[PDB]
């Protein structure tokens, strides 16, 4: 992912065009679905 | 009268073309027009009428 | 842990996103393109070998020191019009590229004939392509193209390019000027030239 | 979509019992130190 | 291995855009009057022979790209919607094929129709762009037979092959007005006189501005067309002489035709040329381009080479997809150390990688679908997603030990 | 830039006088509001059948009200680190959503 | 000049002009009877206002040789406004009065 | 209440509303544009009328 | 042929209305925001916020 930031020139930030989201959206997941999770699973369950 | 003579003969002129842009509705050919060309060499020069 | 804090940091993530999709609305692309600045000059009546060199080489000639950039291309043409496209590395800023290249224009200007220089010179953002292309057409008592072109560009062409983020408007006609048809014959007659 | 689920149906199913899955604590971490 | 480097790789899909625009090209002049019949011939396909597609024909005489001119002409097409074309022969996917086939199949004028590339423009997926330089201060015509040169022998290597085209060619007949400057000097005619009748008269001129019902617009004189349409109408220009004479051209000028170029292109401050060509059905540029290099070395001296928006620059899939993994491989075996403690479990994935891998190129094969910027995405997110499915079985088994 | 140059010609409509239809021959602007509807379109498409592949393997609704709660949280949350010290916000990005999805 | 000639033959000429400047709210016009003009070119509160200032510039340089000679000469100036003085300092005469 | 009370010309003396302009209070800036391509005179009556 | 704009005083968009209203809203949402972080349940985010 992230290191696709050192890219060339015309096909320039199309690899920016992600691997940050899918990095954002996995550190989001590792984060939001880490900080939260845990969360909404003690509350209602069973 | 030299300088004068100068531009008055190595001058690159717009003249325009053969059946321009509003044309006669029936025209067959296009073709731009050349008037007067720079002078190219230091001969041509020497042949500049006073 | 505890969750209602954490229900909490859901409830930002959320807000603080909606709050970047209202953006709205929002754009297609990614500016990929390396970034163009052209210049567009306009001899009238004159042919392509002429505009070569009193109006494009001049141009060219006087292009040293333009931070950047990549190349520069030529389209001196048979209509009496030329335009060199200025290209930039990808990611240069657009404004500061636009004004290295009127400054360089600056200084070969009156070196342009008085017939090409009162007929215009721009220099502007390029793209090549067109994001939206508005026909006025006409319905009834037709106006003719003519007609047409000089209102498009007399009541709203003025108000277009001027507004958000137009690079150049390209208008489909003409605005009006007074024409003047001479008559070479009715001219000699009374022993008269166009002069 | 094919990059993905093309890339998928394999790591799914070709990547559970398949070769280098389990063959990586067991052929790769020992059988030899 | 041998699944790609056999696959051809997308650079970007060039997509239907619910619009598309075709183009119009002419010979040697061939006026506005030639051209209008032309561009009549496709206004008129769309609107008759696919009503079910075309929403509107927006057809411009006088256009096309690479300039103006009384030889161009262009027309933007709209289409119904997306619904309201279900099929493949529906869509511009085929319009543009049986349409390139329909206009080029007969008539006398160079006929296209093309597609948006998606984006703005340089970067196709195969092809290139060549230029040809003037470089030792040769001539037009020196420089001319270099690109014919090169374009009748690049037409013989249809072996290895490539589709290459120039641009704008043309190089039509000009008239050339030849004023002897000593016959009319002594006659009795100002030399500036004499221009000014003959650019006022021919090409127009831009007198002053005027007011017309509120804002300022121009004044031009040109004369009516008339007296301008053929070389026979210059003799009947009568300029007044110093006497007060009405001396016409015939009796200084010197009526000549003789050839020139209407469009002529420099690269850097160079006179130079395109040459616009292709790659080949097998091979594409790495080759296609490679070999067209020392083509223009077998030619005259004074002759080099550059290329513009498509040589890159330094960009793609090649030179950008190893150096891809090569920073992304340092980090894929690194915090598989972290908490995974020395090189036992760095292999454990990262040689999982290729079981994603391998169903992506068979799928892009067994479909017909290429290797683009989104499935050299789908490389990257499937080898991630392993991180779950592999290294989310060690961390198991390692957990477990 | 187009739902302004929408605007601009917007406030010209009423002078004008008689035959002048304003038409859209060329529009690059209503498939760009359809990249964002094909992206709505899917991720609903996600969010039920995620919903749905949950009630199978670990069945009930009291199970399958988390993991697709947690799910818009992270999408929104995405276009929301957008802006910062010096990256984007834009489509292509909606687009490579789907795939972050 | 007069009011309805320098509305034509200079402040039109720049109105005509101004085309593909950045940003940007709105313009308006001055044309006096003085023989004066000035176009005041607003933007968006926050704009960079060291490049809204040579795009102006950069536009005016396209009209410049359609204003006549008499006013060419005579100067046109693009600069950042304000309308409101931080100082005034008068240069007043305190013995031998030399004048205004 | 001086000035304007007595004598032949329109005196006002304002204030220095703390800032550059725009933006008194409760005031309007009306603008009354020429759009089909009229007179000055056939405007100037507009703005009489208004 | 007459028609209308408004200049330095059409804002733009600005002011109280339309900018108090959207103010205290995005403040609500802060306002009984951190009422839970170790305030648990909806109890105390009417404590204050009222």
């Amino acid at each position: 992912f992230v290191p696709m930031a050192f890219f060339g020139g015309s096909t320039g930030a199309i690899y920016r065009q992600f691997s940050i989201t899918i990095v954002s959206a996995m550190a989001l997941s590792v984060l939001v679905a880490l900080i939260l999770t845990p969360a909404l699973c003690a509350t209602m369950l069973k | 009268d030299v300088i004068t003579a100068i531009k008055a003969q190595n001058a690159q002129v717009a003249a325009g073309q053969l059946g321009g842009t509003p044309p006669v509705k029936g025209q067959q050919l296009n073709a731009s027009i050349i008037a007067q060309t720079r002078l190219t060499s230091t001969e041509e020069f020497g042949k500049i009428l006073l | 842990d505890r969750p209602i804090f954490a229900w909490v940091i859901a409830i930002i993530i959320m807000l603080a996103g909606g709050l970047a999709i209202l953006k709205l609305p929002v754009a297609q692309y990614p500016t990929i393109a390396p970034p163009a600045v052209t210049i567009s000059a306009s001899y009238p009546g004159a042919d392509a070998k002429t505009v070569q060199d009193t109006v494009t080489q001049v141009i060219e000639q006087n292009m040293n020191g333009i931070d950047n950039l990549m190349y520069m291309s030529s389209n001196s043409d048979s209509t009496g019009t030329v335009q060199i496209t200025l290209t930039f590395e990808s990611g240069t800023d657009a404004d500061i590229a636009q004004v290295q290249v009127q400054n360089k224009l600056q200084l070969a200007m009156p070196l342009l004939p008085q017939e090409v220089q009162q007929q215009g010179v721009s220099v502007e953002k390029s793209s090549s392509s067109f994001l939206m292309v508005v026909g006025v057409i006409n319905t009834d008592g037709t106006m003719t193209q003519e007609d047409i072109s000089d209102y498009v560009a007399a009541n709203m062409k003025d108000a277009i390019s001027r507004t958000s983020g137009v690079g150049d408007v390209q208008l489909f006609g003409s605005q009006y000027a007074m024409r003047i048809w001479m008559n070479p014959n009715e001219l000699n007659k009374f022993q008269l030239t166009p002069v | 979509g094919t990059g993905v689920m093309g890339g998928m149906v394999t790591a799914t199913v070709l990547a559970i019992f398949f070769v280098p899955v389990f063959f990586v604590v067991v052929r790769r971490r020992f059988s030899r130190k | 291995a041998y699944l790609f480097v056999r696959l051809p790789s997308s650079f970007l899909p060039d997509e239907d855009q619910g619009v598309f625009m075709t183009m119009v090209q002419l010979p040697a002049g061939a006026t506005q009057e030639r051209t209008q019949k032309v561009l009549n011939e496709v206004t008129h396909y769309y609107l008759t022979k696919e009503k079910n597609n075309v929403e509107s024909v927006f057809a411009v005489n006088g256009f096309g790209f690479a300039g103006r001119g009384q030889n161009t002409g262009i027309a933007f097409v709209s289409l119904k919607d997306w619904a309201d074309r279900p099929g493949e022969e529906n869509k511009v996917e085929a319009i543009t094929m049986r349409a390139t086939r329909a206009f080029s199949q007969i008539k006398d004028a160079m006929v296209f129709a093309f597609n948006l590339p998606a984006i703005v423009e340089l970067g196709t997926a195969t092809g290139f762009d060549f230029e040809l330089i003037d470089q030792a201060g040769l001539g037009h015509e020196k420089l001319t037979q270099a690109r014919n040169q090169l374009l009748a022998e690049a037409a013989k290597h249809p072996d290895m092959l490539t589709s290459v085209r120039p641009n704008g060619l043309e190089d039509t007949p000009q008239f050339k007005i030849d004023i002897d400057q000593e016959k009319a000097q002594a006659l009795g005619v100002s030399i500036n006189d004499i221009n000014t009748t003959l650019g006022a008269a021919w090409g127009g001129s831009y007198v002053n501005d005027f007011i017309d019902r509120g804002r300022v617009k121009k004044v031009y004189v040109m004369s009516e067309a008339k007296y301008r349409m053929l070389p026979d109408d210059i003799g009947d220009w009568y300029v007044r002489a110093a006497d007060g004479q009405m001396v016409p051209f015939s009796a200084f000028s010197s009526s000549r035709w003789e050839y020139g170029s209407p469009r002529l292109e420099r690269y850097n401050g160079l006179p130079s040329m395109e040459i616009l060509g292709q790659a080949a059905p097998g091979k594409s540029t790495g080759e296609a381009m490679e070999l067209m290099e020392q083509l223009a070395s077998k030619l005259p001296t004074g002759v080099g080479y550059d290329w513009t928006g498509m040589s890159y620059q330094e960009r793609l899939s090649g030179n950008q997809a190893p150096s891809l993994y090569a920073i992304s491989l340092i980090v894929v075996f690194l915090c598989l150390a972290a908490l995974y403690e020395s090189w036992s479990i760095p292999f454990s994935v990262m040689l999982v990688v290729p079981l994603g891998v391998i169903g992506a190129l068979l799928a892009a094969t067994f479909r017909g679908l290429t290797n683009d910027v989104y499935f050299q995405v789908g490389l990257l997110t499937t080898i991630g997603l392993s991180a779950k499915n592999a290294i989310l079985i060690v961390e198991f088994a390692k957990d477990l030990m | 830039t187009a739902a302004a140059i929408r605007a601009e010609l917007a406030k010209m409509e009423p002078f004008f006088p008689s035959g002048l239809k304003i038409v859209y021959p060329y529009d690059t602007t209503p498939f760009v509001k359809i990249s964002i509807h094909e992206v709505v379109k899917t991720l609903v498409e996600a969010i039920i059948l995620v919903f749905l592949v949950m009630y199978l393997f670990l069945q009930n609704f009291r199970a399958t009200l988390i993991p697709t709660i947690a799910v818009p949280v992270v999408l929104l949350g995405t276009f929301a680190v957008l802006a910062a010290f010096g990256f984007s916000i834009n489509t292509l990005t909606m687009f490579g959503m789907v795939l972050a999805i």
